[PDB]
């Protein structure tokens, strides 16, 4: 459900791209290599993906390197001491949607939601999600937004 | 004489047989009635999975519906008069029939995807497929039976025509891709899943072995309508019988089926 989630509200790629600022990217924003040169940013894909040399790369491909960024996000969201309480009092679902939000802004542009996430620690969850819909996140991608808040206030996946 | 005593007997027969045809489709009616409204009470009506579920219902339903519509085209007047209603219900009821299948394959993709990939937006995806996608089949056909053969509400048996092959085609051909699917989820489950529990797991089993309950009764149906029965006394009236049980009862099989689902 998790990675179906993340495909739905940022997308998939199967062969490699450069994003914004120029660096060489693929599947579900997983970057490979700041290195300018495509002979390192393949190279490490097959280190990586450890399959025949290519630039393609399988459904199958997208979701491992998916896990591994999905592991290296909790990693810093336990680091985080304003976030691993939250995190850790809430069910699958709901962390499901914090995992989301730090892939879209980072561990410390979550942090900075402070009243939002002593709400969501309270399980107090209609009165966090009028919290999170004041912002420039919920002005900026209203859609993605809208889809997480919903997920936070039910704890189910309805909305996707 | 002795020939028309042996042209009554037959008609009981025949006339039996439709009246356990009457009485399966009606308790398969109800069976399904009864599943949807429970399907559409709990609160789980929101999980993608329940979605396709109460879809599946409905398709069924509209299908059992049907054919009494359909029992009323039979008559001999009305057969050769191809009116104009009496071809609408006549690819109504195969437009029903073709997404039957197709709600069906719908389940199995369903199956297939959620053990090798951790709602209301995916749905549009099973929707379209099995409301969706027979639509153009039929049209299709309904073209072909105009100018190839508009005879009998479209319902005729002619030999050479391949016209219903257009939507028959079709559905051949999403039964093959279960197949493949069904070979596939029992690889999966048997190598690197065979010692797993995480909840799709242990659902998904339940499915399988349902599957492999519900695919023999559902296939013998399919396959008679192959057999030429023969001249055999016991053997007519056994193979009328038997394919009017079978025929007639898998609505209310399917509703059996999606309601051990739910558990
Ligand atoms: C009622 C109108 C058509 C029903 N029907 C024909 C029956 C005679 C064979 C059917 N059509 C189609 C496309 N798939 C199926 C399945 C099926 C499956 O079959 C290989 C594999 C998987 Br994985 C899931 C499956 O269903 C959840 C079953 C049991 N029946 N079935
Ligand atoms: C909630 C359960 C209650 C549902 C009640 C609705 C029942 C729907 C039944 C429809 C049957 C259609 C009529 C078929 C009668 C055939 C009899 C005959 O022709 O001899
Ligand atoms: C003046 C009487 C002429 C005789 C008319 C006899 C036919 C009357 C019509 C019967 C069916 C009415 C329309 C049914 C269409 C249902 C379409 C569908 O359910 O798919
Ligand atoms: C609950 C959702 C149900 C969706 C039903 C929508 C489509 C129903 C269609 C019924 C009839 C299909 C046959 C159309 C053939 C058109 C050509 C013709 O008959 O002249
Ligand atoms: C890329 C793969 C996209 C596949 C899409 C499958 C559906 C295409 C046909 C949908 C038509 C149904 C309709 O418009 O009535
Ligand atoms: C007889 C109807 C059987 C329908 C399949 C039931 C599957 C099961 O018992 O698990």
């Amino acid at each position: 459900n998790i990675f179906e989630m993340l495909r739905i509200d940022e997308g998939l790629r199967l062969k490699i791209y450069k994003d914004t600022e120029g660096y060489y990217t693929i599947g579900i924003g997983h970057l490979l290599t700041k290195s300018p040169s495509l002979s390192v940013a393949k190279s490490e894909l097959d280190k990586a993906i450890g399959r025949n040399s290519n630039g393609v790369i399988t459904k199958d491909e997208a979701e491992k390197l998916f896990n591994q960024d999905v592991d290296a996000a909790v990693r810093g969201i336990l680091r985080n001491a304003k976030l691993k309480p939250v995190y850790d009092s809430l069910d699958a679902v709901r962390r499901s949607a914090l995992i989301n939000m730090v892939f879209q802004m980072g561990e410390t542009g979550v942090a900075g939601f402070t009243n939002s996430l002593r709400m969501l620690q309270q399980k107090r969850w209609d009165e966090a999600a009028v919290n999170l819909a004041k912002s420039r996140w919920y002005n900026q991608t209203p859609n993605r937004a809208k889809r997480v808040i919903a997920t936070f206030r039910t704890g189910t996946w309805d909305a996707y | 004489m002795e020939i028309l005593n042996e042209e009554k007997k037959s008609k009981v027969h025949y006339h039996v047989a439709a009246i356990i045809n009457y009485l399966g489709h009606c308790i398969s009616l109800v069976a399904l009635l009864v599943a949807f409204v429970l399907f559409l009470r709990a609160r789980s009506i929101r999980c993608l999975r329940n979605i396709i579920h109460a879809n599946l219902i409905a398709a069924f339903i509209l299908r059992n519906a049907t054919w009494f519509v359909v029992q009323l085209t039979m008559s001999p007047e009305v057969h050769q008069s191809n009116v104009g209603w009496c071809r609408l219900v006549t690819a109504a009821y195969n437009y029903f029939h073709v997404t039957n299948f197709f709600w069906m394959f719908g389940e199995g993709c369903y199956l297939h995807t959620a053990i090798v990939l951790t709602d209301r937006l995916r749905a549009w995806m099973f929707i379209c497929i099995g409301w969706g996608v027979p639509f153009p089949i039929i049209v299709a056909w309904a073209i072909g039976k105009l100018y190839y053969d508009n005879e009998k509400c479209w319902a005729g048996k002619r030999p050479g025509v391949y016209t219903d092959y257009i939507y028959q085609g079709p559905m051949a051909l999403v039964l093959l891709i279960n197949f493949i699917f069904l070979f596939n989820i029992v690889r999966i489950l048997m190598t690197k899943l065979r010692a797993s529990t995480t909840s799709e797991t242990i659902q998904a089993r339940k499915a399988v072995k349902a599957t492999l309950v519900l695919l023999p009764l559902l296939g013998i149906t399919y396959m008679l309508a192959f057999v030429n029965p023969g001249e055999d006394e016991v053997s007519r009236v056994v193979f009328i019988y038997f394919n009017a049980f079978l025929e007639s009862f898998q609505g209310f099989f399917v509703s059996v089926f999606a309601c051990f689902l739910n558990s």
